[PDB]
């Protein structure tokens, strides 16, 4: 459409959780465009130009004494307020996934859907033996919706009589969710 | 137009629990009030800013009008413009204090002398006070009318007091022929008062005829 | 198990737009909408648990427009690369006729954080039953978007996901069909 | 939550 030029800002303040809350890293990050230009990580404890569009505005903002504090503290004020405000229904969100074995569209596709969190263990079994041979998978797919998807499947020429099994462990299970299919 | 309210459809004064003095000062004395000004520029697409210059006391220079959607701020952004309403500085952010709506073209949308429309105040359902509020602009917001309606009460009501209000329940309607909407003149339940939330109800730039228009308060004592 | 929460914004001169969202491990928790001042929780449930201050974010917009002005003159007025997105569309589970299913229109890796998306059914436009996300972060700074659609399958029927982008010097249609 | 430029 347009080519009007367009000047992008943006700003990401991070925390990183380490065994819970155990250890907290704070980052303040500012990029012009995909450009990182400046940067205060808590680690370090002050701001560091991380390229020369951030010199000036590193060597400022360090002599300010009252903001400094501030960011020193957010490990604590910010990063570890809002973990205990949001970990209710962000880090203890657990929804199982539902597994699906069909033939394929010879490849034996197994199909892990809306799961969340992320951690998942996926196994394809070859009468009772696991199979770490051609096994092509597909990643694992975000939805967007605080779901995830991803599809493991099995690369075969099946024989008659020999059960075909998809192993899947997953925090929110207790004992892990099989689905065998045999021919 | 509107549907005429209900009882319970109105917040009653007596279940807002803090400081009425909040709402108090978006309707005594200061407000913005600026003739023939233009955008100087903007912070977000919905909003046109304006510089106000002020020698009264200066409590701000800058003002930001934010609007509906961005129709609005693009069909008065490049226009000299009256602008005119009730501003909140707590927390007004752009790159002073902040408003919404209360624009209207200057030029035509003017007469030398002024009108004077009628208000009649009822409280409890009769009518002890009548008065006229002026302007001298042919289309007028509901904002500027609501705020000169209200100021009056103010002072001579004791509408807002400083604690609470001397009355329970209030509503100002606006009647011009066929359309006739009202607004909440009172504060909703709660330990706190947005003046950001409430003022929003203004960002529709809504006008009337200062021909047509007539008022009517609705007021029902706390008994 | 590192978990990481992040605050993401940014303001886009001169489209004078921006966006306040909190990110927990690369999903959105909710964003601010501006025009409004009202918190929007990705889930319902969210707000159930928690509440955010949604004013206090304009204060963070308005100096990154601040730094924007500063920022773009450093640099002596460099714009932005484009760079167009990479358009997939994979169902939210596997298809079955006559099943009820999610079309998916995943927008990923693009920039400035602009763009016109719609859904094609049969050729013609479908203004009804679709959602959206805001712009998600991405780590490399980049961006991602998500457009929903819910649908019947049936072989009667056939799909495009539509995009608009700078970046491409034509719109973009990503099919689905049944075969 | 609490907002952290």
């Amino acid at each position: 459409g347009d080519t009007r030029p367009r000047f992008l800002e943006q700003v990401k303040h991070e925390c990183h959780f380490f065994n819970g809350t155990e250890r907290v890293r704070f980052l303040d990050r500012y990029f012009y465009h995909q450009e990182e230009y400046v940067r205060f990580d808590s680690d370090v404890g002050e701001y560091r130009a991380v390229t020369e569009l951030g010199r000036p505005d590193a060597e400022y903002w360090n002599s300010q004494k009252d903001l400094l504090e501030q960011k020193r503290a957010a490990v604590d004020t910010y990063c570890r307020h809002n973990y205990g405000v949001g970990e209710s229904f962000t880090v203890q969100r657990r929804v199982y996934p539902e597994v699906t074995v069909y033939p394929a569209k010879n490849l034996l596709v197994c199909s892990v859907n809306g799961f969340y969190p992320g951690s998942i263990e996926v196994r394809w079994f070859r009468n009772g033996q696991e199979e770490k041979t051609g096994v092509v998978s597909t990643g694992l797919i975000q939805n967007g919706d605080w779901t995830f998807q991803t599809l493991v499947m099995l690369e075969t020429v099946p024989r008659s009589g020999e059960v075909y099994t998809c192993q899947v462990e997953h925090p929110s299970l207790t004992s892990p969710l099989t689905v065998e299919w045999r021919a | 137009s509107q549907p005429d309210p209900k009882p319970d459809e109105l917040h009653k004064s007596s279940k807002f629990t803090g400081l009425m003095e909040n709402m108090k000062v978006l309707y005594d004395d200061n407000h913005v009030s600026a003739i023939n000004v233009k955008s100087i520029d903007q912070f977000l697409y919905f909003d046109l800013i304006y510089s106000i210059k002020d020698t009264k006391l200066g409590n701000y220079d800058n003002v930001r009008v934010e609007f509906k959607n961005k129709d609005l701020a693009d069909k008065y952004k490049d226009k000299y413009v009256d602008v005119f309403g009730a501003n909140y500085y707590y927390q007004c952010y752009f790159s002073k204090t902040c408003m919404y709506g209360g624009v209207t073209e200057h030029n035509g949308n003017q007469l030398d002398k002024y009108r004077s429309i009628t208000v009649r105040v009822f409280e409890d359902g009769k009518n002890l006070l009548s008065f006229d509020v002026q302007t001298n602009k042919k289309k007028v917001t509901a904002q500027e009318l609501d705020y000169l309606t209200r100021h009056y009460l103010v002072k001579n009501k004791k509408l807002y007091e400083f604690n609470n209000s001397p009355y329970e329940t209030g509503y100002i309607k606006f009647i011009e022929n066929e359309n006739s909407f009202w607004y909440d003149m009172m504060p909703a339940p709660g330990d706190k008062f947005d003046q950001s939330k409430y003022l929003m109800m203004y960002n529709d730039n809504k006008m009337v005829d200062s021909k047509d228009v007539k008022i009517e308060v609705y007021l029902t004592t706390k008994k | 198990e590192e978990h990481v929460i992040i605050q993401a914004e940014f303001y886009l001169n001169p489209d004078q737009s921006g966006e306040f969202m909190f990110d927990f491990d690369g999903d959105e928790i909710f964003h601010v909408d501006m025009a409004k001042k009202e918190t929007v929780w990705r889930l319902e449930e969210f707000g159930r648990f928690a509440s955010f201050e949604a004013q206090g974010a304009l204060a963070n917009i308005a100096v990154d427009k601040a730094n924007l002005e500063i920022m773009t003159k450093r640099s002596n007025y460099t714009p932005i690369t484009n760079v167009p997105p990479e358009v997939t569309v994979l169902t939210n589970s596997p298809v079955e006729l006559r099943e009820p299913n999610v079309l998916i229109c995943f927008i990923d890796k693009f920039t400035p954080p602009v763009v016109n998306v719609t859904w094609l059914r049969n050729g013609k436009p479908v203004t009804t039953g679709v959602s959206e996300t805001v712009f998600l972060p991405r780590e490399d700074h980049l961006f991602r978007k998500f457009h929903y659609l819910p649908f019947l399958p049936s072989t009667e029927d056939v799909y495009d996901c539509r995009v608009e982008h700078w970046g491409l010097d034509e719109p973009l249609l990503k099919h689905w069909e049944f075969d | 939550a609490r907002a952290x430029s």
